[PDB]
């Protein structure tokens, strides 16, 4: 308890960066991950803003 | 590019000065002289372009500092990309974990490459709506949904076991998800950009996709490269993926390596897979174990066997694991079946040379009076001694923030740092002040 | 189409029954030689001896291993065949013992052989036959079930007992789609659907199989193979699901074990028990060890040890060296490095070095197998070249030359190119002189 | 939005999850064998030897501390687990045979 | 108070802008060719630009190496990574040394990284689910979305949420009247606690009461925290999500060493390249200092040099003080400082000088000052004269008992004859070998 | 409490000095030594002090002549609460830890933190608890009565505390102690004690921690259960680092102090000479208890090396330390010892016995004598007199050998016992 002062100031969660990527050959294929790439919603938000 | 851009000891050489004659010119690709070591390593690498051949061992013979690690760099580098190459030390494979064979057989596995390629028939497209007639007959009532694309949409019927599967992450319309043709596996892609405006706080799984543009169903074709060692692991163990990463192998077991030949050469004469030869190169293979020897005397007939290349700077010594004493530090076993490769020490000439392109490469120029003083001090001292002088002489310089390099500053530098012989020089004059082999030692100036 | 420094070997160029030829399977000369390792193949072939234990010794580069490559090939591919070396046996998992216990098992090989009799088809109706009930009652009683099967030029309905009740629920299986069911030990399988229905759906799930082809009744006979070690590994080795063992299996590192005698003595009783009733068939294989010298005198006791078990298979062995000393023990002078009291357990075959014109001849043999065409000169030069530096030398020069040939264009190597390779490519002595008259510690 | 959306994206499969199936499919049939009962592995051995071991073991762990097991696993009323996730845990635990 | 052990008294190399070393500057006397070498080394460092380059500095016991070592450190700063090590801690008994000495070399090495993150927090006000009446024929039954109102000192907010969110919070087992905790990014919800405005709801409460949070209800931040290469590959090969019975029993089992692979590293690699790209993040080279590599074994040697001509090598200095010496694990290789002539020439080599009986009996004023201890002109000199006669270290060891020794007599001084009860108290190396020669029994 | 039965260190307590660190020629069980005795008084002041860390201090001297007393009375002179880790140096060589690994935890051991909580309780007899389950009205509603011996009152139970006390049976009548701010249950006895006053005080608990067990419980998921299976395994260079970082920002906060502890070393000799060179690395960090060191042999041979060193340990190393040299024992000393001892183990020596034995102890040995003393006893109770004479101690010396006459035994019977090469005659005859 002592020890679990506040961290949130001064720590990355390093799994929203994609820097745990041992774990991701579980559930996702190539073909789906190559296609979730290309099909990215951007430029929508551009046209929006 | 894509490496980190860290400025190593070998980052100038660039593949093999070579021409399509074979003929290496003077002064290429970042390499100075070498003219029949670079010939012989240009014959290598066709050798191992040509990929009919296999279970060949070449030497590199050499004095410290003479090349050896920088022709194996550029011939990795004219290889280059899609082909294996497994560089290690000799003194890697000494592991507590796995014995000194079974780390032999992995390395030599790694060396080798393959390529799989694999054909799916997916239906990737948005939902429109789905309706189930829940109430009108009840149980699998043969609902419909509805596949929109940018170019086409058309209506599909569905049985039971696809509402029983839909069932299962349900899709409530408006998504973007992809069938399986074969199998009928349900995967969901992402959601539409009209959802982005539903709330304010996001799930972690929730993502928007932009519509799939074109047929409903495509026939497309998946190419992978994957090593040997890989698929050994992976057969391995029930989750093998994992140990790639961790290294915990576990000393496979040879009878899984005999039925990882078997498939490959069966998928190889089917056509769906083919076999890419790589290189495999340890250095500083002076030290090793003879079991070591031995068994990579037996493994280099196999006909999974990558061209193996070696490098040594030791003369007639000792061999680990034996009291006598063999020629070049290595059994003559396995120099019987092999080719060596001699390189000779360089030239005022080429030490001039390398050092300008050493000094180029590291963006720092240099006065010609500085670099004759340099090439000067280089052929008494080493030619690796002359490149430290060299960025500690630009750091001085940036320090006096006066441009180029001066004579002044390489000579400030030389005189901050000593070389090998005047160390010893200067240990032997002080002998009684550092620890004697004996572990006597005199600490107090007085007497 | 790769070879390295093998695949010219096709067998051991015998004869039927006879001394074998000059020049056969890939073989010159050495004819004592691969005639008693024809006489070996004969012996195992036999499959009635057991611990039978051979050492062939000789010079380097002399085809030592050649010819176990050559009886492996002979004894073809059913019969097991594990290469080993002597630095196999020096594992940090386990003792040495176990490994080379293991190895001694897995050359022994088992076949089995099976007969099935198939009914299979296309499930064209399912329809119970009433009958009245030995017991009194009021009951719907049934007495046969009829099942109909249609299959590719051939379809046959099968009256059955009405047991297969519970089979056929349990399939969930309906309408035309294919099964398949057994003779005489019952049950049906669900295989897939028919693939006349595929197009009644726009999507599907479920794969659509084509009806079986010939006749529905079917008899084949499935024959399988599989090395003791194998039996062993997977009687120790828990399997399972959702088993406590199963995951304990997982979240941790499987590692060899020393398996106890007890289990192999299990595995061999019920083989035996299989074995009295003719479904099984034992076939005994060949172990390889190379640099045999190399192995530690533990292990050469351990070896003397099991070569008198009742299941040690045949074992060869290959030696390169002479009068010298076996690994841990400093005062002990042995030749080959075995131990006189192992040698004196097997048989010494001994191995020549060749001449010139048998050099020639494998020289000009390795360059047809390597699909490239030299001169007669070139050829001669070669040879040559061979006898004054060493065999394996000259049968590695033979790739480079190839490869400046075709540099300059050239079909055929010449003097040339030969010179050019000498010349960038050295051996083994020319090193050594240029290390004895070097200081740059080179 | 966009920015979480576009790093949410590039997420990719180190090797495959289709890959590692590929692999495994073995192009040899069922081929059903007496190998069913030549196997016999661990747990039916376990099973059929109810007997010797009714009748062979004996010893009792003389000295045991009850609650020691919880703590050890790291499951009990107050410790750094979450209280769901070791409600789970124990209810594997008491589903598992 | 303060606490002094044999250092804490260098602030730094103490350089000019010239890069001329003063006489006396951050604790240091004299040495001023080898603190001139170690500010050179220390600008090189700072260039961000050499990687893999190594330099060995020399001499004998007690000429001030560690101190340089530290007094480098020092000066580079707390920012850029620093790993001390000894040649000896190399041998570990779970995994092979090559493998600890690859680790070390990534640990060397930093990175800082920025991101950007939105939370929402603040007292629950109510929460209410939205369950639409449309089955649609998709699902049975499920909350179209759920709306909180988050309150805190400067205002308050209420907020939409999807089914996912709803039930975790619903995991979380919060009612109305707790503080919790909304990442906008992960999704993640924490129950910080109940607020103390119900603390006097009862009597008694085991839970505790956490202060109501400033801010409105929305706050942006972003974090620059700084991880080293090494901890990635450690994350990467032991994961810390999953909820799966086997993940817990993995998190119970120790934690071993084991040989990551080169891929794993090329991975890890590549993507620190694309963000540093990106410029997303910053990567800062490191250095790795290494005591008594005279303990090396020749493996070790050997893979030295193959390590350090790797692309993302740091900057690493060796400390020795053996003279003609055979490398260990050899048999008559007999090379200078005990390092194989190969690496020798790969290194650049800085040499220590010993000092004088001036510069030793400054080091012994400056060490008491540090100490905050009073010592006599005579005491003093004749502590130097003692020092100049066994050695540096002994007179730097004495001086801490003649504080103990005054302060019995209660004097603040000290004298000459304390400092002589002292020797008498206590022996040097020299006097105890002496007195070993003549003795019965080992003495 | 400390159950133990007799010590070989057990008489010495405290060791003995006076207000000017002048050894009594007697004091609590310490004889002679006066020098050694003053050198141990400094360390342990210097100890106390805490001002200065990371000095090495050796102790040097001929067998059973004062060596470990000297470092026992010492750890008993510092009294408890100062961590004092006394460690064989064989003790280290693990098979699953390195011995640098062995010798980092050693030394973290030896340093303890000193942490303050403060916490709410409340305590009493209880005499009335009443539990309902939930209605429309209230989800759930409880009341209990504490009463000490100056209050009775009753509290509200709101839900959580209910189901606490509920999920231990807990009946009227006895001292119970209920943290508020933990939220656990304490059972104190039954009414066998007595209240005191107020139900809710305020104090404060501190707990001593070591370093180690710090970095052990940081480590893993369950660390503190490695505390005592020995199964830490290597930990993390950078979690001792954050742990160094965590404990400088607390002492800085003032939130915990930390206590220089000592770590007693024995027989070093026999270290490894990788061992020594990791130890002087780490005797100069920020972080270092005092160490002190006890080695028997001089002029050996140091273990891991081939060469010969004075005392067997590297030069180096001596230059690190200071070295301390115990002088032997004399009569006078001997006679005062061997009656202590014996006053420890409750025997009664004739002045006569008493003088014999003090010669056969300046003759052979003082841990003969020593050892003898508890043996004459045996044949002392067996005459069925409580005193000991010189009848029985001549007994128990004819009958327990000593070093000397056993080696002439052997040096004259060396046909029977077994020879270095392996030779060796059973045969009687021929
Ligand atoms: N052809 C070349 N052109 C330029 N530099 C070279 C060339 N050959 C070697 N070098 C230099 O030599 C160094 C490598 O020497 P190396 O061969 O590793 O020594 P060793 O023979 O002891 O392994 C590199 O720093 C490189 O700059
Ligand atoms: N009769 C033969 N015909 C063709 N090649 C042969 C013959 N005998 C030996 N060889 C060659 O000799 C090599 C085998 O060498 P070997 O004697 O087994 O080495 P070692 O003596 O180290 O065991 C093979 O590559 C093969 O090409
Ligand atoms: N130039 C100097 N100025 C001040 N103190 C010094 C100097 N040189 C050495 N010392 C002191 O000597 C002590 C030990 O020296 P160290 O460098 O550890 O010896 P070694 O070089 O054998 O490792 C350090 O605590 C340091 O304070
Ligand atoms: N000053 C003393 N007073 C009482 N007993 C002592 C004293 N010095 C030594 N001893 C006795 O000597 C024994 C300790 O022997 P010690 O000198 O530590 O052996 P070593 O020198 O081999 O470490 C203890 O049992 C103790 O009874
Ligand atoms: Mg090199
Ligand atoms: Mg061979
Ligand atoms: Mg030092
Ligand atoms: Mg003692």
């Amino acid at each position: 308890k002592l020890f679990k002062k506040n961290n949130q100031v001064n720590r990355v969660d390093l799994d929203f960066l994609n820097l745990v990527f041992t774990l991701n050959d579980k559930d996702l294929t190539s073909y789906h991950a190559e296609e979730i790439s290309k099909l990215t919603c951007v430029k929508n938000f551009v046209e929006e803003v | 590019l894509k490496s980190l851009s860290l400025i190593a000891a070998h980052s100038h050489i660039t593949g093999l000065g070579l021409d399509e004659n074979l003929q290496p010119r003077p002064t290429s690709e970042g390499m100075v002289g070498q003219l029949q070591a670079r010939r012989a390593a240009g014959v290598i690498l066709k050798m191992v372009q040509n990929g009919t051949i296999a279970g060949r061992a070449v030497l590199v013979a050499g004095p410290p500092s003479t090349g050896k690690t920088a022709l194996a760099m550029g011939v990795s580098q004219s290889l280059g990309k899609d082909v294996p190459f497994t560089a290690i030390a000799g003194s890697e494979i000494f592991s507590l974990e796995l014995s000194k064979t079974e780390a032999l057989t992995q390395a030599f596995r790694k060396s080798i490459g393959i390529k799989i390629k694999e054909e799916t028939e997916l239906i990737e497209g948005e939902v429109v709506e789905i309706q189930i007639d829940r109430s009108i007959t009840g149980g699998h009532k043969q609902g419909k949904l509805t596949i929109k694309t940018t170019d086409m949409e058309t209506i599909y019927e569905l049985g039971n076991k696809m509402i029983d599967g839909l069932t299962k992450e349900k899709v409530l319309a408006g998504d973007v998800i992809s069938i399986d043709k074969a199998s009928g596996k349900i995967t969901k892609l992402g959601r539409s950009f009209a959802r982005s405006r539903d709330y304010d706080a996001m799930g972690a799984d929730t993502r928007f996709v932009q519509c799939p543009e074109g047929e409903l169903q495509k026939r497309k074709t998946v190419v992978h490269t994957v090593s040997l060692h890989e698929i050994d692991v992976i057969n391995s163990r029930t989750q093998g993926f994992l140990a790639l990463f961790t290294g915990d192998t576990g000393e496979i077991r040879s009878e899984v390596r005999d039925q990882i030949n078997t498939k490959v050469a069966e998928w190889k004469e089917e056509g769906k897979a083919e076999i890419v030869p790589g290189v495999l190169f340890i250095d500083e293979v002076h030290m090793l174990d003879i079991e070591c020897f031995s068994f990579i005397n037996r493994a280099l007939e196999d006909e999974f066997a990558p061209i193996v290349m070696m490098a040594t700077n030791r003369g007639v010594s000792k061999t680990r694991g034996t009291n006598y004493k063999s020629p070049h530090g290595l059994p003559l076993d396995l120099l019987d079946r092999s080719i060596i490769i001699t390189t000779k020490s360089y030239n005022e000439q080429e030490i001039k040379t390398i050092l300008s392109i050493r000094a180029q490469e590291e963006e720092v120029e240099l006065s010609s009076d500085a670099l004759d003083l340099l090439t000067k001090t280089g052929v008494e001292t080493s030619l690796r001694y002359s490149s430290n002088l060299i960025s500690v002489a630009q750091q001085i310089a940036m320090k006096r923030k006066n441009n180029t390099v001066e004579v002044e500053d390489v000579k400030r530098a030389y005189l901050l740092f000593l070389d090998s012989a005047r160390s010893v020089k200067y240990v032997q004059e002080n002998e009684s002040q550092y620890i004697d082999d004996q572990g006597n030692v005199q600490i107090s100036i007085a007497k | 189409t790769r070879t390295a420094a093998h695949t010219h070997i096709k067998g051991l160029g015998l004869d039927e029954s006879g001394v074998a030829k000059r020049v056969e399977g890939g073989f010159v000369g050495q004819i004592e030689a691969r005639e008693a390792c024809g006489v070996i193949v004969d012996l195992i072939k036999a499959k009635k001896m057991s611990g039978r234990a051979i050492l062939l010794a000789g010079g380097p580069s002399t085809g030592k291993t050649a010819l176990a490559l050559a009886i492996s090939q002979e004894l073809g591919p059913k019969v097991p065949f594990c290469p080993l070396v002597g630095s196999e046996l020096y594992s940090v998992e386990v003792k040495k013992t176990e490994t080379l216990m293991e190895n001694f098992r897995r050359a022994i090989g088992l076949r089995i052989k099976e007969t099935k009799e198939v009914y299979e088809g296309e499930v064209t109706e399912l329809t119970p036959e009433d009958a009245e009930n030995p017991l009194g009652g009021y009951g719907k009683t049934i007495s046969h079930v009829i099942v109909g099967l249609k299959s590719a030029k051939g379809t046959k309905t099968l009256r059955l007992d009405p047991t297969i009740y519970e089979s056929i629920q349990r399939e969930k299986v309906s309408i035309g789609d294919v099964i398949y069911i057994e003779a005489n030990t019952g049950a049906v399988k669900r295989v897939g659907r028919s693939d006349a229905y595929a197009t009644e759906f726009d999507l599907e799930t479920e794969e659509y199989v084509p009806l079986p082809k010939g006749e529905v009744h079917k008899k084949k006979e499935i024959v399988q193979d599989v090395t003791l070690h194998d039996l062993d590994v997977a009687n120790a080795r828990p399997q399972g699901g959702q088993d406590v063992i199963s995951m304990m299996g997982q979240l941790l590192k499987p590692k060899k074990t020393e398996i106890t005698e007890k289990l192999r003595q299990e595995v061999n009783k019920v083989v035996a028990k299989y074995i009295d009733q003719g479904v099984a068939e034992l076939i005994p294989g060949v172990l390889f060890i190379d640099e045999v010298n190399m192995l530690d005198i533990e292990i050469f006791t351990y070896l003397n040890k099991a070569l008198e078990s009742n299941i040690a298979p045949v074992v060869v062995l290959a030696s390169n060296r002479g009068m010298t000393t076996v690994r841990g023990t400093e005062d002990v002078i042995s030749p080959h490095g075995v131990p006189p009291d192992l040698i004196d357990r097997l048989l010494i075959v001994r191995t020549l070095p060749y001449d010139k014109d048998e050099i020639r001849t494998i020289i000009e043999r390795r360059a047809t197998v390597e699909r490239l065409q030299v001169e007669s000169s070139a050829l001669d030069l070669l040879a040559t070249m061979g006898t004054e530096t060493s065999l394996r030398y000259a049968l590695q020069l033979l790739a480079p030359c190839g490869i400046l040939a075709q540099t300059s264009n050239r079909k055929e190597i010449v003097v040339n190119d030969v010179n050019e390779a000498k010349l960038l490519f050295l051996d083994a002595k020319r090193s050594t002189k240029i290390l004895e008259t070097s200081a740059n510690y080179l | 939005v966009n920015k979480l959306r576009c790093d949410r994206r590039p997420i990719f499969g180190k090797n495959l999850i289709d890959l590692l199936t590929k692999d495994r499919r073995v192009k040899y049939d069922k081929s059903s064998i007496i190998d069913n009962e030549l196997i016999k592995p661990l747990q039916t051995r376990v099973l059929d030897n109810r007997k010797i071991i009714d009748t062979f073991a004996v010893l009792t762990p003389s000295a045991v501390s009850l609650d020691m097991r919880k703590l050890a696993l790291g499951l009990n009323d107050d410790s750094s687990v979450g209280e769901n996730t070791r409600l789970k845990v124990m209810q594997n635990c008491f589903e598992v045979s």
